[PDB]
């Protein structure tokens, strides 16, 4: 068994920009093998051979290296190429794969919009209760939130979810929805979900009324 | 036109034994290999063995040799993948992808759907989709989202679109997250002109294969 | 054995040569995975020591007053470490060829860079396509000669563990 | 050299043991066309009759009638056509391996059915984009072993050609 | 859509140097192998050597190592095989067949079209063809035949047609034979109805690719 | 080297029944190869790793056999196979190909026809003279030709060329082409071509006259 490690394992590149991303084994494999995936979809083969590139592959990708090491390099990384690269030998039974660098683009920041979606009153007559908060065009991923009610401040008690980076419209999205029980639901009234941010300057905050609307 | 055609999912019980499958066509099923693989997002991707339906030798590993069994017949233009002894640590996406000697060296030309196993003992639910009306906020902006809230439900394989697949650009889908009981929940809005939300209607329709469950609720703008 | 202790010396010397001829012979560029008789270089050392007691025990054999009757103890003491240790290795060894590895030791830099992009202790082909195929007859037969090299090595090594261990029960 | 003839009793038995050793390793299945020096036995009987010989030499040592030195002469000189022969078939299979074979001469039926498939002495594969590929480094380390062996059993047998012809310089 | 492109044939004279080519199209040259061989009707076919587009390495046999080389370039996706030393006993036809690993092991998967090389001090003689008027003898019969003799010309690759084309069934395409000094002579006939022979036109379109001679003779059925 | 043989050289197979051969080797070759190629055309692929079938084949093939020696078999053979197949193998280093079994069909015999063409007068004006006989449907290969001028039979001054077999309407056709020096052409005026066979009874002669037609 031959282990391979390629290092970093996240890296952001900014667009129309040259980046190079290193793979290193412990063992000096004949050939090296680069897929990457998207998304809900499987591997799609990207370059084979170390010297040789897949059909329906950008000119601007050019696999080098000898020895113990390869590197992929990029002429123009652009939006399209948010995913993960894998790499891949086939010198020593059984045959192990990368680790993956996760493709990021940098780019200029941006201030996030904050929305508030009430629960509808089929949510209630199902026996639960639920409020989304929705988090868009930010940047970097870190996005603090802390929700308010009753003039209290109440953290721990909601989970996020972070998705898929965003071609050209917005960068990441984060799904802060705070979940509770019917009786907290009834307990209070006003709700309101504030997002703090690198971007924007004043935090920005959208309040409703529960009873009304 | 070569591809290789794999069933979506299927939930397993713990300690049962499942069977994969893997239709291939447009290309001589007895020549090429049959090269099985595993990804799992904690340890990376990692290969479980193959099978050469010409002759039915078969190749695995020491770290799972006993674990999965291979078995491919010629007729159907068919290979068989089955698991024994599962666990919930295999909680996984299986890939069944054909590899060929391109280039100088064995190069996987194609490769396949893959089936998002999952073992829980927890019964089937039915996918619960909700409503997110948008509220008349002080800020009017150009733009307003929409979204279908799906929780309590399994598995994790379902299916959000939007005017039967009309509605593309602007989508966001939210991979689900586990809760502490075992259910799965996520989110899925767009983004959509607020002029035309009064005109045009904004329909979601979740799509669950294992249950058969198919729910087309409609989506409203509420004015506060 | 006292009657004839110049020719046990010559059989001791011969069978150093023997083990440092098999040394050579293993260090052919095959698979990074080399031979953990070789690694260690135990051959080399142990061969050379075994010229060095055999030449002892028939150069002189006369009442010498410390070259020789000092000497000859403490040389056949270090034998008799060397030929266990040898046996142990070669034990080792075979059930690492044979059975499994358990214990991996990279070959020399300067010998492993002609034959770099090549394994010999598990070769089974991931595609079964190639179980019927040269590529694997190849390494099957490099397998079996080194099998037989480590065999043939280590009854020479359990031989002269013999010879050495009655030369000691001669010499209290 | 008339002094202790009995330790060259030894060498020629320690000289057969390795004949016979690297003889039987000979034989491990590698290719149809096995090497011109197992086609011919030459090792088996030429160990075996060392060991004969060196038995002769390092038995009695006293002026036996006609058991022992009536058949020292004509066994010394079988020794000595065995040697020579043995030298010139190493040193012609050297040229055999490295250089373009000259005989084709078949390997045993029994040897050659676990591997009928394989060839050892030319191996360039017909297709230029197997040259770096394990596939033929495998059959470079099968030819530099081979060579190995080759050479040490040159070696040893141009030695005990000399030791014999010791032997024999010193009875007329 | 694979296919190989090759020449048609070339005239060398004994002791020269003549280059090949087969362009490669429809599928990645560099990846892979440019097997090539050589078929003669004498000792059958027999391999002459191969090189791969990727790395520049060649492969020979020990029987023909110097007499030919092979070199080949990516940017026009072409390879060219050169030979060294001509002699008379070098005229047979060379195929240039590509190689892959297909079914377990290396297998043909395509082959070319072939050049018939003609090595000999013969200069160019232009394809001398002539009629072959039938006669009206005792037997009618319900069926004529109609040939277009073609002697004394050079080189061997020489093609005849009728009508451009038109008619392809009831041709008999008789082999040349080499004559004591030097020069090749073949025939070619068609079967027709006499019936139409008085109305249908029969011309005989010889063509010569390599002095670029095309003649469009005519034929007439002759009443003795 | 390895070299391969096969028997028989040619074979007669009649349409519709079974025919097997057998292609031997010196070794044991892992694999073997079948290839058949046409007159004035590439040898084709047919049979790739001594069991499977290549693309566009009849599923009346089938080739089998392991070790030394393998065989092809055919279910039932037609005159659309009227080829020489081959045998090839990859086991070593370099591939040697086989002899080639010429296939052919064994029908009933037919009578041969026999076809006379005077030279034309462009022929003689271009300073030769060349006159055509045309043998069409005989079986088998042998057919005796005797050319008779002014009541002398002339024989060894002319040559004659085999083609291929045809498919459905002949089987042989030999080219028996006499030719001659202007001088002999003139010495003579009636030339006859007399062909004997085993088809035909008896022996058709078609005759002609110099100065008339
Ligand atoms: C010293 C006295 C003379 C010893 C001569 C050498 C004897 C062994 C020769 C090698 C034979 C062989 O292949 O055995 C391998 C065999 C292995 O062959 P195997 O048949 O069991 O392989 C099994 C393959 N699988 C796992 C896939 C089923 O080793 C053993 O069987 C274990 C016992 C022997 C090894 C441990 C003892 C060695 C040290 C003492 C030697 C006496
Ligand atoms: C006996 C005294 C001790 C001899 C020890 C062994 C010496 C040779 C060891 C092997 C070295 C070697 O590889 O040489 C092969 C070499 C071959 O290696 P090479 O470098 O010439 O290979 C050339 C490769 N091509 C052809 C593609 C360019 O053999 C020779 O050079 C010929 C001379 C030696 C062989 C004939 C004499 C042997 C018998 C007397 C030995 C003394
Ligand atoms: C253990 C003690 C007693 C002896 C030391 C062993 C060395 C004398 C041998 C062991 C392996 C041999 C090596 C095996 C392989 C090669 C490859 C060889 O490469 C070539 O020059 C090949 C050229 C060609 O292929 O034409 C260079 C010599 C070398 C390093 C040999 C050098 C001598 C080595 C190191
Ligand atoms: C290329 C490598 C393998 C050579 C290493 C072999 C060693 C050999 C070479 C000569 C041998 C020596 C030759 C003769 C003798 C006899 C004997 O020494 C003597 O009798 C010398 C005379 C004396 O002291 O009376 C003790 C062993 C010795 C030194 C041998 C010890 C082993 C030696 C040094
Ligand atoms: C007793 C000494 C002094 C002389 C005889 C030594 C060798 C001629 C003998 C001793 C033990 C024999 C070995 C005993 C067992 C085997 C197992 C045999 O099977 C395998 O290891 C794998 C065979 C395969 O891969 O098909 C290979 C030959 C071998 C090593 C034999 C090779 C010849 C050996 C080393
Ligand atoms: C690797 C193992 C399994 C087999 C090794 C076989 C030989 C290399 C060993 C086995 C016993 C050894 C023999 C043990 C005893 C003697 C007696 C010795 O002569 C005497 O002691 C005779 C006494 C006298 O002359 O009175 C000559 C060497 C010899 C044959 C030794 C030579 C080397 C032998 C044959
Ligand atoms: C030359 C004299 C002094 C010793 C005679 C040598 C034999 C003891 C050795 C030489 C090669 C050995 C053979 C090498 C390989 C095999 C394959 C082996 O096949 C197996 O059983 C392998 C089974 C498996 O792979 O699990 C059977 C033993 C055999 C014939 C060995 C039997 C013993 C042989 C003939
Ligand atoms: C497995 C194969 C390799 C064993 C073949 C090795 C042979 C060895 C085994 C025992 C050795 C014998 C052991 C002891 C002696 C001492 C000596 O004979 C004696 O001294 C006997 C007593 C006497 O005659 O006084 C002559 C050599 C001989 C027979 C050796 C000859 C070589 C023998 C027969
Ligand atoms: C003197 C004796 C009693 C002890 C030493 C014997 C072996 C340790 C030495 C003697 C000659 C050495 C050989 C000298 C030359 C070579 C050439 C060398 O290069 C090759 O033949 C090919 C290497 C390649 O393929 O890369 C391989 C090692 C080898 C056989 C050496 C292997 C080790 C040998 C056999
Ligand atoms: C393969 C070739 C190239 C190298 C072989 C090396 C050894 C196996 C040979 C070389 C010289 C041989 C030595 C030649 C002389 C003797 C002397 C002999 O003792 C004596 O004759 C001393 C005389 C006395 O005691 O008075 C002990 C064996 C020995 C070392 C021989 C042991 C084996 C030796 C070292
Ligand atoms: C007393 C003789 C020396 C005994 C120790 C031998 C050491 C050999 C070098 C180290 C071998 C392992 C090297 C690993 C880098
Ligand atoms: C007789 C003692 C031998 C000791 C070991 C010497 C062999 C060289 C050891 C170092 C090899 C170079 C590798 C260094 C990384
Ligand atoms: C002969 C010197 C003692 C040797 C004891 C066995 C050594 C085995 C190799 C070293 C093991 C190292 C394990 C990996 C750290
Ligand atoms: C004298 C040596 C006896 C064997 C020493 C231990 C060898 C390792 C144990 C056997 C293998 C177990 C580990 C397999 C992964
Ligand atoms: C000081 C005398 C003993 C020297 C022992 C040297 C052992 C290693 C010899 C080979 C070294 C590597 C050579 C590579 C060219
Ligand atoms: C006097 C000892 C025997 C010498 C002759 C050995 C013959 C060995 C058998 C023949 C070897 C070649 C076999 C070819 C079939
Ligand atoms: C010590 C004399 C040995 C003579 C050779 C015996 C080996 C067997 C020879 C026949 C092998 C079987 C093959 C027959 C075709
Ligand atoms: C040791 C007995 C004499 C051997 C002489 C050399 C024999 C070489 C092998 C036989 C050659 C046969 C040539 C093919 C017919
Ligand atoms: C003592 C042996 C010297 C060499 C004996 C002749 C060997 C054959 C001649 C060299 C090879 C020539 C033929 C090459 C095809
Ligand atoms: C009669 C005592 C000497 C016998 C020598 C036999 C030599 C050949 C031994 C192995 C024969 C092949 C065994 C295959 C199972």
């Amino acid at each position: 068994q031959i282990v391979l490690s390629q290092s970093p394992a996240i890296l952001s590149a900014s667009p129309g920009e040259k980046v190079t991303m290193t793979c290193r084994a412990s063992s000096s494999v004949s050939y090296i093998h680069w897929f990457q995936q998207k998304p809900g979809s499987s591997p799609k083969p990207w370059i084979y051979a170390t010297s040789n590139l897949a059909s329906g592959v950008p000119v601007r990708f050019s696999g080098s290296g000898s020895g113990t090491s390869y590197s992929l390099t990029i002429s123009r990384v652009e939006a399209e190429d948010a995913a993960t690269y894998y790499c891949q030998q086939w010198t020593s039974n059984p045959p192990t794969f990368g680790g993956g660098t996760k493709l990021e683009i940098k780019r200029t920041v941006a201030a996030p919009s904050v929305f508030i979606f009430p629960p509808s009153d089929e949510q209630l007559k199902s026996g639960t209760a639920s409020v989304v908060c929705l988090l868009n065009n930010f940047y970097p991923r870190e996005a603090k939130v802390q929700w308010k009610v009753d003039n209290a401040l109440q953290s721990g008690n909601s989970q996020e979810s972070v998705t898929e980076q965003d071609s050209k419209d917005s960068t990441y999205s984060l799904s802060s929805t705070l979940t509770l029980s019917k009786a907290d639901y009834e307990k209070h009234k006003v709700y309101a979900c504030e997002v703090t941010h690198q971007g924007l300057s004043s935090p920005v905050t959208k309040s409703f009324n529960r009873g009304e609307c | 036109q070569v591809q290789l055609q794999q069933p979506g999912a299927e939930l397993v019980k713990p300690g049962a034994s499942v069977k994969m499958s893997c239709k291939a066509s447009g290309y001589t099923f007895t020549s090429y290999n049959m090269h099985w693989v595993k990804q799992t997002p904690g340890r990376g991707l990692e290969w479980i063995g193959a099978i050469y339906p010409g002759n039915g030798d078969t190749s695995y590993n020491q770290k799972f040799k006993g674990k999965a069994t291979l078995t491919a017949d010629k007729s159907s233009s068919t290979a068989y993948m089955q698991l024994s002894s599962l666990t919930s640590e295999d909680s996984a996406v299986y890939y069944c992808a054909r590899s060929t000697y391109y280039g100088g060296d064995w190069y996987f030309n194609v490769w396949g759907a893959g089936t998002t196993v999952t073992v829980s003992a927890a019964s089937t639910k039915g996918p619960s989709v909700f409503p997110l009306a948008p509220s008349s906020k002080s800020t009017s902006g150009g733009t307003a989202a929409l979204g279908c809230l799906v929780k309590d439900y399994f598995p994790e394989p379902v299916t959000v679109s939007w005017n039967s697949g009309a509605l593309t650009s602007g989508v966001h889908t939210f991979p689900a997250v586990l809760q502490s009981s075992g259910l799965y929940s996520l989110s899925s809005v767009v983004t959509v002109p607020s002029s035309s939300l009064g005109t045009q209607t904004y329909i979601c329709n979740v799509n669950h294969k294992p249950s058969n469950t198919k729910v087309d609720k409609k989506v409203e703008p509420k004015s506060c | 054995f006292m009657r004839e202790s110049k020719t046990l010396g010559a059989v001791q010397i011969m069978n150093g040569l023997f083990h440092i001829a098999l040394g050579g012979l293993l260090m052919i560029p095959a698979g990074i995975y080399a031979p953990i008789c070789v690694t260690v270089w135990y051959p080399l050392w142990g061969g050379i020591m075994y010229i060095i007691s055999g030449s002892l025990l028939a150069a002189t054999e006369k009442n010498s007053r410390k070259c020789l009757v000092k000497g000859k103890m403490i040389m056949n003491s270090l034998s008799l470490f060397a030929a266990i240790s040898g046996m142990i290795l070669s034990i080792m060894d075979i059930l690492n060829i044979k059975i499994s590895h358990f214990l991996k030791m990279e070959s020399l830099n300067f010998i492993r860079a002609h034959t770099p992009y090549i394994n010999i202790y598990n070769c089974e082909p991931a595609n079964p396509s190639e179980k019927n195929s040269p590529s694997t007859q190849y390494c099957y037969s490099i397998q079996s000669l080194f099998l037989g090299i480590l065999s043939v090595m280590l009854i020479f090594a359990f031989f002269q563990e013999l010879v050495i261990a009655g030369i000691v029960e001669n010499e209290w």
